[PDB]
DNA sequence: TTTTTAGCAGCAACA
DNA sequence: TGTTGCTGC
């Protein structure tokens, strides 16, 4: 990334005028910050310390994930910005992982600071007879279109780093080491180590005193051409075992077979594989059943995948997400949704409650009660037909205790969307056409129930 | 490539919601002494 | 100019071209384009509510606005601005300008006010 | 969502 | 003292 490398040295020599009073209001940089992005282990945090430092800068790193207290951070980062530091060279704030700050308090600050400058200096420029940032910041993240750093990008600099440099890092120390070291042994160490910095550093100490889950899912359906399909197979037990978490490994598995290319005769293969799968559920069920012995079983199902959907055709790396979580958690709330409405039948229904199931409810009592609050009354000329209709439907909602709430959470005074209490159509409505359509039918619907439910009150 | 059926269907029941209106104003209007003339035919 | 350059009546001697006088008002901000741009640069660092209802995104980027609403947002600045560096919000000028009536063009307007006055 | 225009008096605030 | 707003000419 040597083209990287010199713009971000470029940009910090735009700083030089301002804090070190050399000639190349201020002459500062437009952009008073600078956004670093890109993968993990590529060197970001490094690059941004050796320029700051070949700079003539003093680097002070913070890392914003691990800083749970913004407004307490506060000091620090004022202290650091805007106080001279014993030492004799200006600080440079570097900023790790600013993308992980689930709380909006370190980025409110750096906004609240840039906001602060920019009327510091028009006061400058234009006033007529406030701390000015003096200093840079430098902030390194993953991900650019993260939702906290939308307000502090028309501030930054963006900065892109693609995927050697950890190889020169290693050069150079074994040569202020003195210690001869074939390049080859380097990038051989470089591979060992996955691109850990502190790994390959603890290991060349070593020499010179003498898989993540979704790796593992994109391995099991790799086979390579030029290697023993045994000695492949060990291999990729022994990564299994080692990770412990079999049961990730397999609904990785699981959400993966449908999209990988498998040489197709019928789909027999997925048939034999819901056997296993089937096989992997009755064991989990007994592991909290029984001591876990069984434990070891564990691992041979995901190497099912290996043998039978394994191909050489599966080059490309398919990312991956975690469906059941959010089925779990829609499920739950569902169900307690269902628990809701049941205790309400139970309270006011005196028998319906007693014939009524959690599974007939939800099948066929509801569906038929949603459709019934949704069907299109402008369709019916005779009045009084849709009185009684209407009378019969207010009495629906009262046994089934279902309150009609005016969500006026529009917030611009037009249309507050008529609710239902609690929400039926979250239960009812698994087709995404339907949803719309519905909607709007029972808009109307609603506000005239409602007005009925007010003229009965 | 996907919604292109649900913007039909609104369009008959706006049509069809329209002409149930005009029948109400058709049956007001006959009440109140407003029937539809048809003039003869002449060629 | 232009349309009285391409209509094939205009040659030496034209009589039809009634050159008549009008006086223009603007009131325009004291601020200079320069200023304009810095105004909306600072405003493209802000966030604003969006003016969706039963919608979900909350907040909007300047760019995300309507551009009358980013106009309604630059309005509010410059006279802030506009007040602390000119001391005035606003200045007004007058400007003499010019305008060719043509006297051959199809009469329709004209013929509507002609008749109309003379029925009354 | 429908929608003529500019010039002026004068009360009251604030630049 | 002047400008600016608002209502109503
Ligand atoms: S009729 Fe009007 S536009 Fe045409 S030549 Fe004459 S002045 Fe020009």
């Amino acid at each position: 990334n040597e083209k990287t490398n010199r713009r971000m040295l470029g940009w910090l020599r735009q700083w030089t005028p301002a804090v070190f009073k050399e000639q190349l209001p201020l002459k500062r940089p437009p952009k008073k910050i600078l956004l670093l992005h890109g993968p993990p282990g590529i060197g970001k945090t490094s690059v941004a310390h050796v320029i700051a430092k070949q700079s003539g800068f003093s680097v002070s790193e913070i890392n914003a994930s691990d800083e749970r207290a913004g407004p307490m951070v506060k000091e620090k980062i004022y202290n650091l910005l805007f106080n001279h530091t014993f030492d004799t060279n200006p600080v440079c704030l570097v900023a790790d992982e600013i993308d992980g700050s689930i709380e909006s308090g370190f980025i409110r600050i750096l906004v609240d600071i840039m906001q602060s400058d920019i009327k510091a200096t028009n006061k400058l420029l234009y006033g007529q007879p406030s701390k000015l940032l003096t200093r840079p910041i430098i902030c390194i993240c993953n991900n650019l279109y993260a939702p906290s750093l939308e307000k502090l990008k028309p501030f930054c600099e963006i900065i892109a780093v693609k995927r050697t440099t950890l190889l020169e890092r290693l050069n150079l120390i074994c040569h202020k080491e003195n210690m001869n070291i074939p390049i080859k042994a380097i990038n051989d160490l470089i591979d060992l180590a996955q691109g850990d910095v502190r790994n390959c550093i603890n290991n060349l100490q070593f020499l010179a005193s003498n898989i993540s889950w979704f790796k593992i899912v994109n391995q099991l359906f790799r086979k390579d051409p030029h290697r023993d399909i045994k000695e492949q197979f060990y291999e990729l037990l022994n990564q299994v075992e080692l990770n412990g978490n079999s049961d990730r490994i397999l609904q990785g598995c699981f959400n993966i077979f449908p999209y990988v290319k498998y040489s197709d005769n019928g789909i027999r293969k997925p048939a034999n594989i819901s056997d296993w799968l089937f096989f992997h559920d009755l064991m989990y069920q007994s592991m909290y059943a029984h001591n876990g012995e069984l434990l070891r079983y564990s691992a041979l199902v995901p190497l099912v995948f290996f043998q039978t959907f394994g191909d050489i055709a599966n080059k490309d790396d398919i990312r991956m997400k975690n469906s059941e979580y959010e089925q779990r958690e829609l499920k739950r709330a569902n169900s307690d949704i269902v628990s809701l409405i049941m205790r309400h039948i139970s309270v006011q229904s005196p028998l319906m409650a007693s014939f009524t199931d959690r599974k007939s409810l939800i099948f066929e009592i509801l569906p038929y009660l949603d459709s019934m609050i949704s069907s299109d009354f402008n369709k019916i000329r005779n009045l009084k037909l849709k009185q009684a209709i209407m009378e019969e439907l207010v009495q629906l909602l009262k046994s089934f205790q279902l309150n009609l709430i005016q969500n006026r959470s529009e917030g611009f005074d037009v249309r507050g969307g008529l609710t239902i209490d609690p929400p039926i159509d979250e239960v009812v409505l698994l087709n995404p056409k339907h949803i719309n359509e519905v909607q709007h039918k029972r808009a109307n619907n609603l506000s005239s129930l409602l007005a009925k439910i007010e003229e009965n009150r | 490539a996907g919604n292109k059926y649900n913007t039909l269907s609104n369009n008959y029941a706006l049509s069809a919601q329209q002409l149930l209106n005009a029948s109400k104003i058709d049956d007001i209007d006959s009440m109140m002494g407003f029937e539809r003339y048809v003039p003869p035919q002449y060629n | 100019e232009r349309d009285c350059a391409s209509c094939d009546f205009n040659r030496p001697g034209k009589t039809c071209a009634r050159k008549l006088k009008w006086a223009w008002r603007g009131e325009f901000f004291p601020s200079k384009m320069d200023e304009y741009n810095m105004i909306k640069r600072a405003l493209q660092n802000e966030t604003f509510p969006n003016k969706n209802k039963f919608s979900k995104k909350k907040v909007l980027t300047f760019d995300e606005l309507s551009y009358a609403d980013q106009v309604i947002h630059i309005k509010k600045r410059l006279t802030e601005y506009s007040r602390k560096v000119y001391h005035r919000v606003k200045v007004s000028e007058i400007v003499e300008r010019e305008a060719i009536v043509c006297q051959r063009e199809n009469p329709f307007y004209v013929d509507t006010v002609k008749s109309f006055r003379d029925r009354r």
